[PDB]
RNA sequence: GCAGAGGCCCCGGGGGCGAAGGCGGCGCGCAGGCCCCGCCGGACCGGCCUCUGGUGCAGAUCUCGGCAGCAGUAGCCGCUAC
RNA sequence: GCGCGUGGGCCCCUCCUGGUAAGCAGGACGGGCGAGGCGGGACGAUCCGGACGCCGGGCCAGGGUGCGCCGCCGGGGCCCG
RNA sequence: GGACGCCCUGCGGCCGCUCAAAAGACCUGAACCCGGCCGGCCGCCGGCCCGCCGGCCCCGUCUCGAAACACGGACCGAGGAG
């Protein structure tokens, strides 16, 4: 506590507290953000009713030795994968 | 209206404990505050200094909190509270709150008379 | 005052004058290595032995 | 004035009551104290103080430690004043009767499958209040990470690890590096 | 606030305190100065929210539900339940859309006195709370829990009556004032689905039941503990000191001859 | 809560627990961990061995995933086997259809031998094995196999 | 003890049959303080449990506002005068 | 285990050292004041007694007992405080 | 938002008027401070019928040590610092 056996802090000293760029984010907007993002999704869903909101994305092995076995969604299907299903990019 | 016999009530100090130097200055109120000066004659309790508050002055447990009549005090605001709080005690007496209006204090007095409960402020708001 | 030893012996004897604790007398610190190896070799046989 | 400052050495603080807000722990402590007052069985004198202990003072006891501790005495009822926990390392748990303040769900299933009975302090009070055929067992108090760092690191005979990362030569690489 | 004005200390030699002063010489920029900043200004960076583990939150709502089923806790909480025929109260109430229909159901299951305790209790509160959009205070009455029934419209304007769905049982409603013991009017559907909502917690097992004070007392009076109990040695007699030589009866106890 | 704090019990005491001879003063010993080799040298020596200096080779960029080495002791290999399967496997012993554990699928790259293994022969697959791991597994009748 | 929040105050807490505040007098408490009565006042106010804090002043050449004794005191003494 | 204050001390005894000495500057066993009320030494942070809840009765330390001022007389010796 | 009468050279006063109340340039109206009238001669603590006896240096503060010929403080109210 007061010295004695303590672990030294890795806390960086506060910057621009008195003046300058606002370096304090506040999350009072977090409950309202969920509603706003939901409203945007609901309006987009209505705009293209039969079309699903998310595009089909490929299964990708997660990168690195640590996550090698596991799979995740990636950006898009390769042209070779879309040559096997017989499709074209467009 | 008459309580249990009880014993002699000894008050260790009849007068109130007053703050040091309350007399000299109006700004210093008489409410007791503990002296905490480096050179305070009252902290040192020198000869002739005013008496200091201590637990030794505490009243006997049997006669503590007891009114001069010999009944302890219960504060009543409504007829339900008299009926519930004064549930056959011969130790405690009732005392209507300052807020209770004259109209209500007649119906609080009447129930008390039926229950034989002493009311210390019986003659209050009486006109 | 450059130096005072007054009160020092009152402070020492207030809750002090404490014994050096047991396991300090029977410590093997500073004992001859050859004796300590002999002790371990002797202990590791029959009733004293604590291995499986 | 009376000299009470000579052969008299102050007073000690021993927790005489459990600081636990839990109503259950208070209910057992008062019960075990009532038994202790009427019959001064030393098993109950310890149990009364083992219920007043802190979480740190009351360490966890696994079903692996309990198997080793009760190896020669299967019939005796283990009495633990803390949480009994499972040890996935021990493939086969022996049948044992254990009474604790809490059993982990994984531990509770294993003891019941073995055929052992997981008792509770209320059950122990009902069957054996004095503590007959019962062993008061305790976990290892100095197993906490906090206990390992207690002491002054950097003193020659301390033999304790420093609290922070430090990562420097002075004072670490032997007595000479100081 | 309090740092908008321009104030610098006059300094020594002016026979004034050293606190920062405006061009007029008016004290400024200090906690003790009128028109001055707070010594430690209130700040929005305070952590308003605290955190609870899901298990602990689930434990509290499970325990509050258990307190509702204890008749003593509900009466102690101040609900009027003498008329109510069983605790917990489960009513097969169909979709009630009219307040008058809801009042009739509540009169017939005995909850009417609680609804009237809360209707007659509406008062203007004390303090500046009035000015802060909190003018009226009423008592809390029965909590309707419902599943697959439109009972909300019927009981919403009843005074002190609060409604909740069985999927989102709220603790603040279950324990008003941190005191557990809410009179809960369950609909038949809601009570039936309570054991299904508890299954829906993916990996939660309800805390295991424990003894009560009454159970502990019964064990302390049980034959097994009484058999273990051993009688204590008789105490010592203190007897206040008297002069032995004062009377022959006093002297006799120490010296019989 | 502010109401339960000791500071609110120091009202009327003046210094507020900081001392009449030396009161609370702005940063008396300096800001932060300064004076470590000079006036606070005693504290750094008594509680911080190895704070000052450079110790070993410096890697400008550490590949965290490359240096990720998760490990499993031989004692916990059987716990990966689900309880329903575990009891049957143990009872039947069996070398024709021995249980096969791939610790890499469970997230561990190296096997170690801290405890003991049950007698049932078990095939364990890992990217590396300790010397004890191999010895204890082989003695039980299990095979230490490498995994692609 | 203070100020707010969530409850309670058995027919739903105390109030123009007089709230808070102010003033004088009791009583109770070792004391912080509380309570009652009278008088002024004129619309709000609590006890208990849980919660929260910009929560208690005799001092800081303390800030701001009033204002005393000095004190009917010092003074109302240039440029000729009515 | 965690921490706070403190790290200007001073004074009486006892042996001390330097200095012409000093209510001087430095040491030291113990105690005191600091942080110990109270009675007394006229006065006096420390000296002599005695160390403190609130009171009533009794005893009595230290210091005294013409009068201020509570409380004294007896005897022996001296006798310009 | 002040009827009427009575007065005043007039100013202004007195009666009362409106109102629930002057609440009269304004709600409550504290302390300091001051004027009338009545009572005393007086600081605090203790004892007693109550003016006598006994005791009592000015606090806060650094300080070895403050009643200090050390420093801050006329008074009172509000604000005022983990």
């Amino acid at each position: 506590a007061m010295g004695r056996n303590v672990a030294f802090s890795n806390m960086r000293r506060y910057k621009c507290t008195n003046k300058g760029p606002n370096l304090i984010k506040n999350w009072f907007n977090q409950p309202a953000r969920k509603i706003r993002r939901r409203q945007t999704r609901l309006q987009k869903a209505k705009a293209i009713f039969p079309c699903p909101l998310q595009k089909l994305r490929p299964s990708v092995t997660r990168c690195s030795q640590k996550f090698n076995l596991t799979q995740r969604i990636g950006r898009g299907f390769t042209l070779r994968e879309l040559q096997g299903v017989g499709l074209s990019a467009g | 209206i008459h309580p249990l016999p009880h014993k002699i009530i000894i008050k260790k100090r009849k007068n109130k404990f007053i703050r040091f130097q309350s007399e000299r200055f109006v700004r210093v109120k008489p409410s007791w505050r503990k002296p905490r000066g480096i050179d305070s004659p009252m902290r040192h309790q020198y000869r002739g200094q005013r008496p200091m508050v201590s637990i030794g002055y505490g009243s006997d447990k049997e006669t503590r909190f007891m009114l001069p009549c010999g009944f302890f005090k219960h504060r009543i605001s409504t007829v339900h509270e008299l009926k519930t709080l004064f549930m056959n005690n011969k130790t405690h007496a009732a005392q209507i709150a300052h807020g209770v209006s004259a109209r209500s204090r007649k119906q609080i007095l009447e129930e008390a008379k039926k229950m034989g409960v002493r009311v210390l402020n019986a003659d209050a708001k009486l006109r | 005052k450059n130096h005072t030893s007054k009160n020092q012996n009152r402070k020492d004897h207030r809750n002090g004058i404490k014994k050096p604790k047991k396991s300090a007398y029977t410590s093997h610190k500073g004992m001859c290595p050859k004796y300590l190896r002999n002790l371990r070799r002797s202990r590791a046989n029959d009733p004293r032995q604590s291995l499986r | 004035g009376i000299d009470l400052k000579t052969g008299i050495k102050k007073r000690k603080v021993e927790r005489k009551e459990p600081k636990s807000p839990n109503p259950y722990i208070r209910l057992l402590h008062n019960a075990f104290k009532v038994v202790y007052e009427n019959t001064g069985e030393d098993f109950t004198k310890v149990l009364t103080k083992r219920l007043c202990l802190s979480k740190t003072n009351r360490p966890v006891l696994s079903v692996s430690r309990l198997a080793h501790l009760m190896h020669k005495r299967e019939d005796k009822i283990a009495v633990v004043a803390s949480t009994v926990t499972n040890d996935e390392r021990l493939v086969t748990i022996p049948r044992m009767t254990i009474c604790a303040l809490k059993f982990s769900a994984t531990a509770r299933s294993r003891i019941e499958k073995a055929g052992g009975r997981c008792m509770s302090f209320d059950e122990l009070l009902a069957e054996k209040p004095t503590g007959d055929n019962c062993v008061l067992l305790q976990g290892r108090r100095s197993c906490r990470a906090v206990c390992k760092k207690f002491g002054s690191p950097g003193r020659p005979n301390s033999h304790v690890k420093p609290k922070g990362e430090h990562k420097g030569r002075r004072g670490a690489r032997g007595r000479h590096s100081w | 606030a309090g740092v908008q004005c321009t104030a610098h200390s006059w300094g020594p030699g002016r026979a004034v305190a050293r606190l920062p002063r405006k061009h007029g010489g008016i004290g400024a920029y200090a906690n003790f100065a009128r028109g001055g900043h707070m010594a430690h200004p209130t700040t929005v960076i305070r952590r308003w929210c605290r955190k609870v583990n899901l298990n602990q939150r689930r434990y509290a709502v499970a325990s509050a539900l258990a307190a509702s089923a204890n008749a003593a806790l509900v009466e102690a909480r101040g609900h009027r339940i003498a008329d109510v025929p069983s605790i917990p109260l489960v009513v097969d109430t169909d979709n009630v859309t009219k307040t008058k229909d809801a009042l009739a159901i509540i009169k017939a299951v005995g909850v009417l006195r609680d609804v009237e305790r809360c209707k007659d209790s509406r008062h203007i509160r004390a303090g500046r709370g009035k000015m802060r959009n909190r003018r009226y205070i009423t008592r809390k009455g029965p909590l309707v829990i419902y599943n697959t029934e439109d009972v909300a419209r019927g009981f919403r304007n009843l005074p002190g009556v609060d409604l909740c769905h069985v999927s989102s049982i709220r603790l603040l409603e279950l324990a008003p004032g941190s005191h557990p013991g809410r009179l809960i009017l369950w609909t038949k559907s809601a009570f039936a689905s309570l054991d299904d909502v508890y299954a829906a917690k993916q990996n939660y097992t309800l805390p295991r039941s424990c003894i009560t004070q009454t159970d502990i007392e019964r064990i302390l009076q049980s034959d097994a503990v009484q058999k273990t109990f051993v009688p204590k040695r008789d105490p010592l007699v203190i007897e206040r000191k008297v002069d032995p030589f004062s009377s022959k009866e006093a002297l006799a106890r120490l010296d019989p001859s | 809560p502010t109401r339960i704090r000791k500071s609110r019990k120091r009202r009327g005491h003046r210094q507020m627990g900081y001392g009449r001879v030396g009161g609370h003063r702005k940063h008396p010993s300096g800001r932060g961990k300064a004076g470590g080799l000079q006036h606070k040298r005693t504290s750094f020596d008594k509680y911080h061995p190895g704070y000052f200096g450079k110790l070993g080779m410096r890697n400008y960029h550490v590949r965290r995933n490359i240096e990720y080495n998760p490990t499993i002791n031989i004692d916990k290999i059987w716990s990966l086997i689900p309880e329903e399967q575990r009891d049957g496997f143990l009872q039947r012993k069996s070398t024709t259809e021995a249980p096969v554990v791939d610790v890499t699928r469970f997230g561990f790259f190296k096997v170690l031998g801290r405890g003991s293994l049950p007698q049932c022969p078990i095939i364990i697959k890992a990217r590396y094995f300790s010397s004890d791991a191999e010895k204890k597994l082989r003695e039980v009748g299990g095979v230490p196999l490498l995994v692609p």
